């Protein structure tokens, strides 16, 4: 009821970026859901006095059929100050990523009770586009805590820690970590009692709303006990050609980046002359022997390898074909924090960009609960045709930052 | 006396830290005094400005200009500083419609909103800094000092400001009347409607009877302005539209000067005239701006412009569009980087055209070419008709699902169909993924000296076959090309390639069909010939014997 106040950082001003344009129907559905938000108070008309801008589109979550208004925030958040007032940053939980069973909640609605600062609220302002320039674009501002925005969650800590006090209090084994818009709530129940521990919340802030939130029914459930990862793994054959000998020291090499004592010279020398590629060749016992050392040494963790919060998380994705995708998250290269694979790019068989869009949130999801930041990815694609397509698959409530990979790198072949 | 609502002010201020002007008032004759001091009499009758007292800081330049052909002045007051020191706005008309987005009126009407201009007032807190003085005659009294109350012509805020505030008065009108539209543009209103010309104009009565509720009139005798209409840069007609006419000059010489006028003509032209081009006439420009140096036009850019007037002998009409059928594109490839598109719903009916220029670098190939004009024109509209349109693309479906399965990076094109109309867009050459059996394996490998230049790139294979070529001006890199070349042009149709370049492996997985470097572009032509090709990468210095052998042939 009382409103904190909330600056720029220093020496900055509000954010001004072009609105993008939308299609006929996003534009109808903004429309539709922003007349009734204006109705409820949260949003208000704006002059022409304001002339700061952030992007607006509509998405719909996984399985729901009406549209979600999603405003790309991230210029706001860079250019927003960090709120350690009252907390110095809540200690991101390391055992969240061990439950069983997390449920990802859209809890943003529970944020437009609060006011925003006056203030600041010139800063919150979008525009509804009109197709063709054939209207003047319809522009808005924020009067309550808008979803998307970093300081959102921050603002509203205050009041979300008394809302599920007596549900922690309940229930003092289940995790519960608030990121942005998400609440992830963690636990190691049976399937059948989780939902039970789901709704049950749910319940809760519904009656703290009523003294209806328009996507708080829906759940996504996580398993990140079962959260497998990627190892390197050499093969084991009978015959080795020339060829696969050839492979197999490429990809010891490339380890050798990574691992200490990764040793080829015996392989190498079974490459001794000009051969055939597709030419077998026996392994001597010092090749074999070598071979077998640097398979126990690829079995052991990578020395040296540690988290820093103050530094970026940086995620890289590979194309495998056949519907299959790698990546990696590391903070320095070859000091891989997590490793990973899909063949599970759902509703996508004939789309490439709408799987690269899936794994993009996926690992963005994977990275919020194990260190509750979003790491910046490299995609394996062309801006033009990225930043044309993904807005039309894109189905969570934040948005990581991006960059575009226009050399094929060799190490696609190593994680294949 | 009929109350008339007031109009909305905005809240203006000064960006901040700033104050404002203080710039100093240039001295004038006693006869152009005269004029201001009558001028700026009437306007004061009028309500747009207010004589102020000595305590006000602030001013502003004002000038007397003598009109041509007239015994009369205007008056031009100088808002440059003030501009400097205003805050941003919020401009609404960075966006203009384009014609082909526009819908069929059956009557169209113009009615000018000038007066209405005059009736927004500017933010009470803000005419302050709006001063300026009127230098007295003989410098003998103090100037006479006014401020504005309305928004002054020139300054900042006035065009946002008075759109802003006509489409708020607007509003309710155009939303109770659906059955019309109403554009803004300059100091003009456009009302068009399908409705018959008798309930078109009730409607535009109806129009006028709601501005008067702010006291806004417009003119009674009717506009002269009419269908067709020349609208920035364009016609507007009842159910087509084009652009004004296209009139390429006659030269027997050109200038830089010159072709940045002709290009800037032919991009203008390419978007009702199919098949515009502009490659060999924008070349000619590259590198140097100087605007009075004379270019030979290579053959290519006179054929090119000879081409384009043939294109452009006559007038091309577009027409309106449709929301109750598809929107088609279809794309056709023109050599050179050059693409040229349609956009229609009904057959031989274009709404637009437009073109796509292939990107600046150093290897491409036609399919992520089309790719890209595909997005472009994905893109645009989306802008001007808010949906995708279906393609027609010169590329089998065949070919399209071999390069985005096979291509590293992830692609799509979104819904489309054949078109079996040359030149098509095809792959020219398809890697292996397997080492080919009773295939010659070539181990190829490039040095140079990176003092003399000096180097040498060559092979040896599985059966015996080496050779070694000495080479001077080259690099590691070059070499390291050549070598590939060389086990290209040596081998039968099919061939398995060890390298450790991993600058020529990024090169070639790229799937290049042209390429700035000649070199490139050769290695390009052999693949075409191959049958069979596959490329392997083995890391240098590793004791990989072939790649060893021929490491030390030719670092020597
Ligand atoms: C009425 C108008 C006038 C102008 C005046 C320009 C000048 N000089 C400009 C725009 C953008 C205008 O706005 C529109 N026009 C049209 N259709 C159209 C159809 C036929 C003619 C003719 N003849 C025409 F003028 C316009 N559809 C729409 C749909 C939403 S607004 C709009
Ligand atoms: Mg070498």
């Amino acid at each position: 009821i009382e409103t904190v106040p909330v600056k720029l950082k220093p020496g900055m001003d509000g954010p001004k970026v072009k609105q993008w344009p939308l299609t006929e129907e996003k534009i109808k559905a903004l429309v539709e859901i922003c007349t009734e938000m204006e109705k409820e108070g949260k949003i208000s008309k704006i002059g022409p006095e304001n002339p700061y801008n952030t992007p607006v589109f509509a998405i719909k979550k996984k399985d729901s059929t009406k549209w979600r208004k999603l405003v790309d925030f991230r210029e706001l958040n860079k250019r927003t100050q960090d709120f350690w007032e009252v907390q110095l940053g809540i200690p991101h939980p390391a055992g969240l990523k061990k439950k069983k069973s997390v449920t990802v909640l859209d809890v943003g609605d529970a944020y437009f009770s609060v006011p925003l600062d006056e203030d600041f609220r010139k800063y919150t302002a979008f525009t509804i586009p009109s197709i063709n320039n054939e209207t003047p674009g319809i522009r808005y501002q924020y009067n309550v805590l808008p979803q998307g925005w970093k300081g959102s969650p921050a603002i509203f800590q205050s009041s979300m820690t008394k809302i599920l006090e007596p549900f922690k209090k309940q229930n003092p084994d289940i995790v519960i970590y608030q990121y942005m818009d998400d609440l992830y709530v963690g636990s190691d129940l049976e399937i059948g009692q989780h939902r039970t521990k789901i709704e049950e919340l749910r319940q809760h802030l519904l009656r703290w709303g009523l003294t209806e939130p328009p996507f708080l029914w829906m759940g996504y459930e996580l398993h990140p006990d079962k959260w497998t990862v990627q190892p390197i793994v050499l093969p084991e054959k009978d015959s080795w050609t020339v060829n696969d000998i050839q492979k197999l020291v490429g990809k010891l090499n490339w380890a050798s980046q990574i691992y200490p004592g990764i040793k080829v010279r015996q392989l190498s020398k079974l490459l001794r002359g000009t051969k055939a590629l597709t030419e077998v060749i026996p392994l001597t016992e010092e090749a074999e022997l070598e071979l077998a050392e640097n398979r126990e040494i690829l079995k052991e963790p990578v020395h040296g390898v540690y988290y820093d919060p103050s530094k970026d998380l940086i995620a890289e994705i590979q194309k495998q074909g056949q519907g299959q995708w790698t990546y990696q998250i590391y903070q320095e290269p070859f000091k891989n924090l997590k490793t990973g694979k899909y063949a599970r790019m759902r509703g996508a068989h004939t789309n490439d960009v709408k799987q690269l869009t899936e794994a993009v949130q996926k690992i963005t999801t994977e990275s919020i609960v194990i260190w509750g930041k979003t790491p910046k990815f490299k995609l394996p694609i062309q801006k033009e045709t990225w930043e044309t397509w993904w807005t039309e698959y894109w189905q969570a409530t934040w948005i990581p930052e991006w960059e575009f990979v226009n050399t094929p790198p060799l190490v696609k072949l190593w994680y294949q | 006396m009929v109350p008339i609502s007031p109009i909305e002010t905005v809240p203006v201020k000064l960006k901040p830290g700033m104050d404002g002007p203080k710039v100093k008032q240039w001295p004038l004759t006693e006869e152009k005094i005269k004029a201001l001091v009558e001028i700026c009499t009437e306007m004061e009758k009028e309500g747009k400005i207010s004589k102020i007292g000595p305590e006000n800081p602030y001013n502003t330049p004002v000038f007397a200009i003598k009109k041509k052909d007239s015994t009369k002045w205007r008056k031009l007051v100088d808002f440059r500083e003030l501009n400097k020191r205003t805050q941003d706005f919020w401009e609404v008309q960075l966006g203009i419609p384009h014609p082909a987005g526009l819908k069929k009126k059956k009557s169209v009407t113009v009615l000018d909103v000038g007066d209405a201009y005059f009736s927004v007032p500017l933010d009470e807190d803000f005419r302050k800094y709006t001063a300026f003085t009127i230098p007295s005659i003989n410098n003998e009294t103090p100037g006479i000092r006014y401020q504005y109350n309305v928004l002054p012509q020139g300054w900042k805020g006035s065009p946002a400001i008075f759109q802003s505030s006509m489409t708020k008065i607007l509003e309710p009108f155009a939303a109770q009347n659906p059955d019309i539209v109403i554009y803004q543009y300059m100091d003009d209103l456009y009302v068009g409607s399908d409705l018959e010309i008798g309930q078109h104009r009730t409607k535009i009565e109806e129009l006028r009877q709601h501005l008067l509720r702010w006291g806004l009139t417009t003119p009674d005798k009717k506009h002269q302005k009419e269908p067709p209409f020349l609208w920035m840069g364009y016609e507007l007609h009842p159910d087509k539209w084009t652009v004004q006419p296209i009139v390429l000059p006659e030269k027997d010489s050109w200038t830089v000067n010159d072709i940045q006028k002709l290009v800037g003509k032919l991009n203008w032209a390419s978007q009702i005239y199919p098949g515009i081009k502009v490659r060999q006439l924008s070349k000619l420009l590259r590198g140097t701006k100087a605007l009075t140096e004379v270019i030979p036009l290579t053959e290519e850019a006179e054929l090119e412009l000879a081409e384009n007037r043939e294109i452009l002998k006559e007038p091309v009409h577009g027409v309106y569009y449709d929301p109750s059928k598809d929107l088609i594109a279809e794309i056709q490839k023109q050599g050179q980087g050059q693409w040229t598109y349609q956009i229609y719903q009904e057959p031989f009916k274009n709404l637009k055209t437009g073109k796509y220029a292939r990107m600046r670098g150093a290897h491409t190939n036609d399919v992520k070419q089309l790719t890209e004009a595909v997005q472009k024109i994905t893109t645009e509209s989306i802008v001007i008709w808010g949906k995708t349109p279906k393609f027609k693309l010169p590329i089998q479906k065949e070919t399209w699902e071999t390069w985005w399965t096979e291509y590293w990076q992830a692609t799509w094109i979104p819904e489309w169909e054949f078109v079996n109309t040359p030149p098509l867009v095809k792959l020219w050459y398809q890697l292996e993924k397997e080492p080919i059996v009773g295939a010659e394996t070539f181990y190829v490998d490039g040095a140079a000296n990176r003092e003399t230049k000096l180097g040498k790139a060559g092979y040896v294979t599985n059966k015996g076959r080496q050779k070694v070529v000495p080479l001077t001006n080259t690099t590691n890199q070059k070499t390291e090309l050549q070598a590939i070349y060389l086990a290209l042009q040596d081998s039968g149709l099919e061939v398995n390639i060890v390298t450790d370049s991993q600058y020529a492996l990024g090169i070639i997985q790229a799937q290049p069909d042209k390429s700035e470097s000649e070199l490139v572009n050769q290695i390009i032509e052999q693949l075409i010939k191959k049958e069979k090709v596959y490329l392997a990468w083995v890391p240098a210095h590793k004791g990989i014997g072939g790649n060893e052998q021929v490491d030390k042939l030719v670092s020597a």
